C-alpha cells in the first residue's frame, strides 16, 4: 500500500486560478471495510470539500483519490497541506504533506520547431518544444491553435530531467494535420511557470512553412 | 491534577559521539487518537530555546537530521538517535497534544562522556 | 521565515504586575497559526501557558488560570502575556511559540529566544 | 529481490561489433551467502566468460550485475539467452530470458535543430534531435563532431515513448560551447537501429548559423 | 526464418529386419544445432525418446534399444537419420523428429515434425 | 527399472469451454536440480505431432498462451489451464529431463462434455 500528494499543476495555479492536489492511494490487498481521508493545514485554517474517488483495477487492487481545492495565496505563501489515510487493515496511518517546493527560481526558456517534409507523410508534420533551463520542475505546457487550447492528449512531454547547470529541461511533441496547418499555419507552444515573468507564461510561435 | 503526567528514562544520560542512544516517554494516559499519537519531541541545547524534532510521535520535521526517529504508540514512546553526533548533547523533552492541557516530559539530559 | 522576539522580563515583587510582549515578524498573527507562551523554571521542565489562535480563540492552563491573560494587537503584530500576581512558581525563562496544525493537535515548531522574570523574595 | 536481463544497445551490436548482456540483479536485503549467476543459450553452445560485479548500496542493498558478451551474428539470427539467479536465503531460483525483439520493424526518422541565441547565455547553445516512428524500441544515439563522436556523457535521451501511430520516438539534447561551433559549425545527431538499411544508420547534420 | 522437420521412410516392416527413417531439416543447420532426437510412440502406449545427437555429433541413447539402434547424420544434405534393426512388435510406433533447446544442461522438445508410422508384421 | 517414472492423473476428463482444468504429474524421483525443477509439458491433438507448452516445471514457450501455467516441485507437478478453450482440447504429457533416458506420462485426454 502507497500513498501519493502532488502540488497543483502551474496551469490550475496560474492560468486557471483554480488549483488542487490530489491524494492518490493504491492498495496492495483491497476489499476490506472502507478506507477514511481526511485533510488538514500547517496554519489550522480549514479546508475546502474534498470529492472522493475510487476505481477498481485489473490486476486485484483498488485506487482511491481525494481533490482538495486549495487557495492560490496561500499555497504560493507556502501553506503545508497533509492527507492522512486510515485502514481498518493498516496498524496505523499513513500521511504524506504538500508545498511550495524550495530552492532558487529560474525562468524557462522556450523554443519550438517543426520538423521537414517526410515522403509517405505529406499531410503530416511533427512540431517539437523544448523548455530548459528553469526551476523550480514544476512546470505545465500546452500547444494553442487558432487561439484555442488544444487537447491535452494531442501532445506529449518528457518529465522534467536536469541540465547541466542548475535548470530542468523537457520535450513536447505534437503531430500536426495538414488540415489544421491549412487553416492557419501558425502555432504556440506556450509554457506555464511560475517564475516566469509576467503572468508566469513565455512561449514561442512556430510555423510550417 | 488530571493533566497527562509524562514520565521520561533515563532522566540522564552519558554517551560519546557515534554512540547511540534510546530515549523514553511513557504517558499517564493513551494520547491516541485517529489512528495516529501526539506526541511531540524537542531538543533543547543548554541557554537556548528548544527546537522540535519529531512530531505525531515518528513524523520527521522539515530541516532534521534523519539520524532522529520516533516510534511507539500508546502510552509508550521512544526517541532514537541512531549515530550520535557532537552537536547532539542536549536535553530532549516529550510533550503531548492529546489533550489540554498541553503537559511536557522532565527531560532526558544527554551528557558526554567525559 | 517567521521570527519572534519576547521582550519585558526583569525583577519584579511577588503580587505585582509584569507585561511579557512578542514582537512577531514575517508573518501575520492574523493568518496563523496558534501563538503560545511556554515558561521553563530554573533547571526544571516545561510548562505550557496559554495560547491564541488566528481568530482570536484562547486557551489557558488549569495552573495559571484566573491570574494570568494573553491578548494580542493586530496593529503591531505584537502578542502579550498578561501576569497579575505574580507568584515565586513564576520564576521562569518565558519563550512564546507559533504551534503547526495537525488534525486539531498543535506542535511548537517555531520559538523565540524567551526572556526572564524573577520573583523577589 | 528482483532480476533483470537486458538486450544489446544497437551501438554495440552493430558498430562497436561487441554486443553484450547484462543480468541485473537487485535483491533489497541480502541475506548471508553469495549468489550465484549462470547463463544458458537455447542452442546449447557454451556461453563466453562473463564479467560480474557487486556494489554495496546506501539504503542496505546490494546490487549485483553480471554481462555476458554475446555474438553479433549469433543475436541477430534469433539465440535466446537465459539467465539464473539461485539464492540460498531463496527456495527456488529466478530465470529471465532475452532474446532478439520480434515484430514490425521501421527505420527511424531523424531530425535535428538549433537552439536561436538567448540573451544572457549567448556562449552556450542546445542542439535537439527528434528520432521518431522506429521499431522495435530498442535504439542507440550518437552525437558526432568534426568526424569523431563526444563522449556519451555529454548528450541527453528520453525513454522511448510512444506516438499516435505505431512508431517510437526519443529526443536528445546536447549542450555544445561557442568554441565548438567555431572550431567547425557542424554537428551529427546519428541513430543506430536495427531497421535501418545497411549498417543500420540513421544521421542528420545541424549547423548554429 | 521457422524450423521444419519432415520425416521420410515410414511404411510397413518386417519382423528381425531393419529400419531407416530420415528427418530433412528446413531452415536451420543441424551443425548449428540443438541436440536433434527422435522419439516414438507406440499403438496405446506413452511416448518412448530414443535417440539424440547434438551438434558436435554427440550420440545418446535410450538404454531400452541401446544395442539395434543407430543415429546419423548427412550434414551435406542437412539430414539426420535413424536405423534400427532386429525389429519386434513394440518398435510399431509413430517416429517423430523433434529439435530440443538447452535449458542449463537440460533440453526440451521445442519443434516436431509431422512423424511417419512404421508398422512391423507377423512373425 | 532404473528408469525416472511418471503418473498422470487423472486419466481423463470432460470438461466445457471456460472451465479451470487441473492435471497432475508425479514422478517416482525427485527431478529437481540447481534450484529448478526439469518437468515440461506438452498438447497433442489427434494425428498431429506434440506442441511444448512449459519447460522446466513452470516457464511458458515463447508464444503460448498465458491461460497454461505449470507449477509443482520435487515429486509432484500441476498444468492449469485456467478457462479452458475450444482449441485446448487434446491429450496433455509431461516429461521429465533431469536423467538418461528422458520419460513420458501415459497422457491425459482433455474431453469435451458434449
Ligand atoms: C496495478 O494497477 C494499478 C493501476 O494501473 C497500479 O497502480 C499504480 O501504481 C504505481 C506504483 O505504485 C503508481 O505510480 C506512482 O504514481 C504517482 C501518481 O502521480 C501521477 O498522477 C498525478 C495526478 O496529478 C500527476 O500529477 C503525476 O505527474 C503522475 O503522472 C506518481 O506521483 C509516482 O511517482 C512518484 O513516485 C515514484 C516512486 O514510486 C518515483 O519514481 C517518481 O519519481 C515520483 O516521485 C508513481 O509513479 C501509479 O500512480 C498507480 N496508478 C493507479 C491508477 O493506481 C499498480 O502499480 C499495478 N500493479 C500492481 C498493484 O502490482
Ligand atoms: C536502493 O538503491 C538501489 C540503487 O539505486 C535501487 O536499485 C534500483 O532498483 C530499481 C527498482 O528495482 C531498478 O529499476 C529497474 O532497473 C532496470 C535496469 O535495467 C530497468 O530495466 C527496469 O526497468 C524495467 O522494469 C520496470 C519495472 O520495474 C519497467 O517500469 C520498465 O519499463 C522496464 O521494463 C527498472 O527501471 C534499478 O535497476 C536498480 N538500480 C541499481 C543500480 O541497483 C533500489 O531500488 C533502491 N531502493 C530500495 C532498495 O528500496
Ligand atoms: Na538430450
Amino acid at each position: 500500500v502507497s500513498a501519493y500528494l502532488s502540488r497543483p499543476s502551474p496551469f490550475d495555479l496560474f492560468i486557471r486560478k483554480s488549483p488542487t492536489i490530489t491524494c492518490l492511494v493504491v492498495d496492495l490487498a483491497p476489499s476490506k471495510g472502507t478506507v477514511n481521508l481526511t485533510w488538514s493545514r500547517a496554519s489550522g485554517k480549514p479546508v475546502n470539500h474534498s470529492t472522493r474517488k475510487e476505481e477498481k483495477q485489473r490486476n486485484g487492487t483498488l485506487t482511491v483519490t481525494s481533490t482538495l481545492p486549495v487557495g492560490t495565496r496561500d499555497w504560493i505563501e507556502g501553506e503545508t497541506y497533509q492527507c492522512r489515510v486510515t485502514h481498518p487493515h493498516l496498524p496505523r496511518a499513513l500521511m504524506r504533506s504538500t508545498t511550495k517546493t524550495s530552492g532558487p527560481r529560474a525562468a524557462p526558456e522556450v523554443y519550438a520547431f517543426a520538423t521537414p517534409e517526410w515522403p509517405g507523410s505529406r499531410d503530416k508534420r511533427t512540431l517539437a518544444c523544448l523548455i530548459q533551463n528553469f526551476m523550480p520542475e514544476d512546470i505545465s505546457v500546452q500547444w494553442l491553435h487558432n487561439e484555442v487550447q488544444l487537447p491535452d492528449a494531442r501532445h506529449s512531454t518528457t518529465q522534467p530531467r536536469k541540465t547541466k547547470g542548475s535548470g530542468f529541461f523537457v520535450f513536447s511533441r505534437l503531430e500536426v494535420t495538414r488540415a489544421e496547418w491549412e487553416q492557419k499555419d501558425e502555432f504556440i507552444c506556450r509554457a506555464v511557470h511560475e517564475a516566469a515573468s509576467p503572468s508566469q507564461t513565455v512561449q514561442r510561435a512556430v510555423s510550417v512553412n | 491534577g488530571s493533566d497527562i503526567q509524562l514520565t521520561q528514562s533515563p532522566s540522564s544520560l552519558s554517551a560519546s559521539v557515534g554512540d547511540r542512544v534510546t530515549i523514553t516517554c511513557r504517558a499517564s494516559q493513551s494520547v491516541d487518537s485517529d489512528g495516529d499519537s501526539y506526541m511531540n519531541w524537542y531538543q533543547q541545547k543548554p541557554g537556548k530555546a528548544p527546537k522540535l524534532l519529531i512530531y505525531a510521535a515518528s513524523y520527521l520535521e522539515s530541516g532534521v537530521p534523519s539520524r532522529f526517529s520516533g516510534s511507539g504508540s500508546g502510552t509508550d514512546f521512544t526517541l532514537t538517535i541512531s549515530s550520535l553526533q557532537p552537536e547532539d548533547f542536549a536535553t530532549y523533552y516529550c510533550q503531548q497534544s492529546h489533550e489540554d492541557p498541553y503537559t511536557f516530559g522532565q527531560g532526558t539530559k544527554v551528557e558526554i562522556k567525559g | 521565515e517567521v521570527q519572534l522576539v519576547e521582550s519585558g522580563g526583569g525583577l519584579v515583587q511577588p503580587d505585582g504586575s509584569l507585561r511579557l510582549s512578542c514582537a512577531v515578524s514575517g508573518y501575520s498573527i492574523t493568518s496563523g497559526y496558534s501563538w503560545n507562551w511556554i515558561r521553563q523554571a530554573p533547571g526544571k521542565g516545561l510548562e505550557w501557558v496559554a495560547s491564541v489562535t488566528y481568530d482570536g480563540s484562547t486557551n489557558y492552563n488549569p495552573s495559571v488560570k484566573g491570574r494570568i491573560t494573553i491578548s494580542r494587537d493586530d496593529s503591531k503584530n505584537t502578542f502579550y502575556l498578561q501576569m497579575n500576581s505574580l507568584r515565586a512558581e513564576d520564576t521562569a525563562v518565558y519563550y512564546c511559540a507559533r504551534g503547526s496544525h495537525y488534525f486539531g493537535h498543535w506542535h511548537f515548531a517555531v520559538w523565540g529566544q524567551g526572556t526572564l522574570v524573577t520573583v523577589s523574595s
